[PDB]
């Protein structure tokens, strides 16, 4: 699956952020509250499972890693949903001001900039910690979509407080925090 | 906010 799109598991729809790799193995990092539901992801509804869950953290973090056990090797890139993708080469932490965009299975590439850098935010299930809010608009199935500037991978889209026309509330866990956690960098 |  490339960065931005559709995975399947416990029946919902969520969206894959990054392609990652170690050991001369691959995987895709996404978010914790779309691991939390299933071990085994597809990517259609009814479809073969391309990958298993590795790990999960949500709330307090938002972010979880799925190893693929199909045998492909997916090229590191996020989908722009125009026939085009974004190659991603290396990841960072967002920065307030800085002009942002995701790619989310719902509401496929949106832009935005970033407002404030480690929010903590608190959600039904509990609070998640040191997260970026952004203008950029969302919606459900969008989590885990991959938030990008250029090439550069920046973070995993946790949820919002909503979008109207072109002003959203997309907040996201860091990428750098997931890739640390399981040793693991994008290619 | 909510998780998406």
């Amino acid at each position: 699956v490339l960065g931005g799109g559709a995975i399947y598991g416990g029946g919902s729809r969520c969206s894959a952020a990054f392609n990652v790799t170690k050991g001369g193995a691959r995987y895709f990092v996404t978010a914790g509250h779309c691991t939390n539901i299933s071990a085994n992801w597809s990517a259609s509804s009814g479809g073969s499972v391309v990958g298993v869950r590795e790990g999960t953290s949500f709330p307090t973090n938002d972010y979880g890693i799925v190893r693929y056990t199909d045998g492909s090797s997916p090229a590191g890139t996020v989908d722009l949903y125009n026939g085009s993708t974004q190659d991603i080469s290396s990841a960072a932490n967002a920065v307030v001001g800085q002009a942002i965009k995701k790619s989310g299975s719902t509401t496929k590439v949106t832009s935005g900039t970033v407002t404030a850098v480690n929010v903590t935010v608190n959600y039904g299930d509990g609070p998640v910690y040191n997260m970026v809010r952004t203008t950029a608009c969302s919606a459900g199935g969008d989590s885990g979509g991959a938030h990008f500037a250029g090439s550069v991978a920046l973070g995993i889209h946790s949820g919002s407080s909503g979008c109207s026309g072109t002003a959203g509330s997309a907040i996201h866990q860091p990428v750098t925090e997931a890739l640390s956690a399981y040793g693991v960098t994008v290619y | 906010a909510a998780p998406e």
